RNA sequence: AAUUUGUUACAAUACAUUUUUUGGCACCGCGACCCUCGCACUUGUGGAGUCG
């Protein structure tokens, strides 16, 4: 049923991700929040042709994260499965 | 959950300052928890009335700054 | 005090020229006349009529507008 | 979903006959078949890669052109190829010929 | 006493009257600082040369007074009672700088130190608590 | 299927998940916009494997037979 | 900066912090909430015209959750 | 219930600064707050987000268009936090 | 009397039109909720009175919705 | 905490109390109004007592920002010491 | 010459329609002049005139 307990379950996933101002971030979910606020290590923050700027720590917040592109191997039943 | 106090705003002409850079005028006539306003009728900030009596929504009040005071 | 609610449905009772605002949204307005009630603030309005602001007139059915939208009433 | 012994009737070749003769139309299921003998989801992702050519009610395989159905053969038949060198550990670029045809058909 | 990375994690850390860190021989193993300062006090410390800095982008103050700085290898510098002699050190300054305080060096009493160093480094706004002016 | 959204993205793909808040999980991903500082005419569009969705940006999915 | 699970762990560090506007509020974070907003010990905004920072040092602040956008580590503690 | 919002009540009384999703800074005595950031003020001067300044008696503000406020510094101290 | 949620009922297996947060549509409502999220069959893209395409099988999201219409 | 006068009141608030700091932090670690009352003026506060000191003898009459300081101890405590 | 048991307190393990996280998104300062010499805890701080 729910999208939260998937994204949960995803853990330790070196992935991209887009945000309503269009800021793509290149980073680890460590953790994310029952209401989708991703909290990413070894991260890397760059804008859709200008430079980039990387940090080691970001906490995003839910309301902001527009798409989570997620990994490249991914099993996405199994995980579907409660 | 709690009501919002403005029972000291009561029956007094407030400014409400409300969404997109707009105003409005009158005399406050009731409220509620989400915060909709019931006033009896001024004009749109040169000027003019439209209505006998008006209700603002919640969302849409930036401010209601007292005129009176 | 009067309330909100109270007033919608005094206005729904009395069939009466309502002239709404729209939230975000300065150029348009409409005008008609409050047939429904809601717990929200949307309702139904038939015979309405879209309105371009003075910074005319234009043609326009039976509508509701959806309550998050909504801004001024008056009845 | 099948709870009952029974016999069920399928298509292989959805309708491959007309453009497509029987030899290579078998070909290029068992090509497919080893795809999905050894790459399986990847082998899919070639399947689904758009999804705006969708598999039908009554067929298998997801209908394509002819020119879509060659490029796939050259995927699907590269795929093979890919996964000897990423097991085996034998480069491509040292192999014979008569070797990629082998283990492309076997 | 090596400005070290085990130094700088038990450093006094505070907001200024800006995040400063109260702070040694030779600068260096500023990483470790992880650029989260806006200000860094280094007065009163033997070093000998304003070098060794890894990428900070955050630092816009350094207040180095009463060191030993003969060579130069940012908003504000102050560089108060320190060891500059010759105008031509004070050069790489040109590549930075808005409030720059250089007194209490030899440099000083050099003929036409001021009118040179606001040539070199036109960026200055405020020279020595003194504002430069147009003419 | 192809789905609209509040940035201008045309997004073509096959869904995965589904909930209340019309978030999506998202495959065979094939978004559809144009970076354009005018006066310029371009339009782009690229293909994404695996892909998470958000629902407010949702304005209104369809479905092309 | 440390390697931390969620940001109540993280109490007291010096915290950059980006909110919709565009804004950077900079600061120790005091307090945390149900919904993101934030107390910060000394909170200095720092903003950029459309060129070169801005800077406005604000003192003891809360920090309402829907403006914020994401939050990130300037420093250690102390 | 929420550590933020404990301390706006705290600081009833005190003079708090207050800007908005506007961007129109203004500083004045906190009157009331509750739950819900619902903000009123006394004595308040209102800054324009472009530069010029008014004076104004009685403010209210709902803490939906709140952005951010200034707390003064003596609320560190104690003792709400422990 | 008519209330908006049974009006939406009543309204369904017939033609509607709604405009958005701006683009105008125009198709056959086949279903509707409490939330106000639409489901639409035969549906025309009117921007701005100008019917650009024909989609035909949609579904609109509440948040974005302006008005329904006849 | 010193207390020093005949400043160059032109100078604006935020740049003087900068100014001020850099300058005395050379005596060691370290308020200013323009009302009418309070303009030209600054109290300075530092750590230790020694360094309070010594910038007083150390700077008294230093030009700055055009204008020969005149330094003195204050009146009384700072609330912040 | 720490371990187990019981009781009390706190924290952690639910959902979209106005106040937070289902978004209304996207395409005073710088030249001049002159006033004030004042012991504080700060929205801001002299005044005339010119430039932005």
């Amino acid at each position: 049923m729910k999208l939260v307990n998937f994204l949960k379950k995803l853990r330790n996933e070196q992935v991209t991700i887009e945000l309503k101002n269009g800021t793509t971030v290149w980073g680890t979910l460590q953790s994310v929040s029952p209401q989708m606020n991703a909290i990413l290590t070894d991260v890397k923050l760059t804008l859709p042709s200008d430079n980039i700027a990387s940090l080691q720590y970001i906490n995003i917040r839910g309301n902001t994260i527009r798409q989570i592109i997620l990994p490249d191997s991914l099993n996405l039943d199994s995980l579907l499965v409660d | 959950v709690s009501t919002p106090e403005l029972k000291k705003y009561m029956d007094k002409k407030i400014l409400l300052n409300i969404n997109g850079s707009r105003k409005v005028a009158g005399i406050l006539r009731g409220y509620d928890i989400f915060l909709n306003v019931v006033l009896d009728d001024a004009m749109e900030i040169n000027n003019h009335q439209l209505g006998l009596q008006t209700v603002i929504r919640g969302n849409s009040i930036i401010s209601l700054e007292a005129l009176d005071a | 005090m009067v309330p909100p609610i109270n007033c919608i449905f005094n206005f729904l009772q009395q069939q009466t020229p309502v002239t709404i605002w729209l939230f975000e949204q300065i150029g348009i307005r409409i005008k008609g006349k409050i047939v429904g009630f809601d717990e929200f603030m949307n309702v139904v309005i038939d015979e309405a009529v879209e309105i371009p602001v003075n910074s005319k007139g234009t043609p326009l059915g039976k509508i509701l507008l959806k309550g998050d939208n909504i801004t001024l009433i008056t009845s | 979903k099948a709870t009952e012994p029974q016999m069920v009737l399928f298509n292989i070749y959805d309708d491959w006959l007309d453009r497509i003769s029987s030899y290579t139309a078998f070909s290029r299921l068992t090509l497919l078949l080893r795809a999905l003998k050894t790459n399986e989801e990847s082998a899919k992702m070639i399947l689904l890669s758009d999804p705006t050519i969708t598999i039908k009610s009554y067929h298998l395989w997801p209908s394509f052109t002819d020119e879509q159905w060659i490029t796939i053969e050259s995927q699907m038949r590269d795929l093979i190829l890919t996964e000897y060198g990423r097991k085996y550990n034998v480069n491509i670029s040292a192999l014979t010929q008569t070797e990629i045809k082998d283990i492309i058909l076997g | 006493m090596k400005f070290t990375p085990s130094i700088v994690i038990d450093a006094p850390q505070y907001y200024v009257d800006d995040l400063q860190l109260e702070t040694e021989s030779m600068p260096s193993s500023l990483k470790h600082l992880t650029k989260p300062t806006h200000i860094l006090d280094l007065t009163n410390n033997d070093l000998i040369m304003i070098p060794d800095l890894s990428r900070r982008d955050d630092i816009h103050t350094l207040l180095l007074g009463r060191n030993n700085i003969v060579e130069v290898d940012v908003q504000n510098l102050t560089l108060s009672n320190n060891s500059i002699r010759r105008f031509e050190d004070l050069q790489r300054l040109r590549r930075a700088l808005k409030n720059l305080t250089l007194i209490g060096n030899q440099v000083c009493h050099l003929a036409n130190y001021r009118e040179h160093v606001l040539r070199l480094v036109p960026h200055l706004e405020t020279l020595d608590f003194q504002n430069v002016t147009a003419e | 299927v192809i789905i609209s959204l509040r940035n201008n993205h045309k997004i073509i793909a096959r869904v995965k998940a589904f909930d209340r808040h019309c978030n999506m999980v998202l495959e065979n991903v094939k978004e559809l916009w144009t970076e354009k500082k005018g006066k310029n005419v371009i339009n782009r569009e690229r293909f994404i494997s695996k892909l998470f969705l958000r629902g407010d940006s949702v304005i209104v999915v369809l479905k092309t037979p | 900066v440390a390697h931390s699970s969620r940001l109540a762990n993280l109490i007291d560090y010096k915290l950059r912090v980006l909110t919709q506007d565009g804004r950077v509020y900079i600061g120790q974070l005091m307090a945390f909430d149900k919904h993101m907003n934030l107390v910060l010990n000394e909170c200095i905004e720092e903003r950029v015209p459309k060129i070169k920072v801005e800077k406005r040092v604000l003192g003891l602040t809360i920090l309402r959750g829907e403006q914020i956008l994401s939050t990130v580590v300037e420093d250690k503690p102390l | 219930n929420g550590i933020p919002v404990k301390l706006l009540n705290e600081a009833q009384g005190h003079i708090v600064s207050l800007e908005l999703t506007t961007g129109a800074t203004y500083r004045g005595k906190l009157v009331e707050s509750e739950d819900s950031m619902n903000v009123q003020l006394r004595d308040v001067i209102a800054t324009e987000p472009q530069g010029a300044v008014t004076h104004m008696d009685q403010i209210f503000v709902r803490g939906s268009q709140i952005k951010f406020i200034v707390v003064p510094d003596l609320l560190k101290n104690a003792p709400l936090f422990k | 009397p008519v209330n908006p949620k049974p009006f939406l009922k009543g309204l369904v297996n017939h033609r509607v039109g709604v405009k958005l947060k701006s683009t105008e549509y125009r198709g056959t409502l086949v279903s509707t909720d409490n939330y106000f999220n639409l489901q639409l069959n035969e549906a025309e893209e009117f921007v701005a009175g100008v019917s650009h395409g024909t989609l035909g099988e949609i579904f609109i999201r509440c948040n974005n919705v302006l008005y329904i219409r006849e | 905490t010193l207390y020093v006068s005949q400043l160059n009141e032109k100078i604006n608030m935020q740049r003087l109390r900068v100014n001020l700091f850099l300058l005395f932090a050379t005596f060691g670690e370290v308020v200013s109004m323009n009302f009418k009352k309070q303009r030209g003026q600054a109290f300075i506060t530092m750590r230790t007592i020694d360094q309070a000191s010594l910038a007083q003898i150390s700077l008294n009459g230093e030009r700055f920002f055009g204008k020969p300081l005149k330094v003195e101890f204050s009146k009384s405590e700072t609330k912040t010491l």
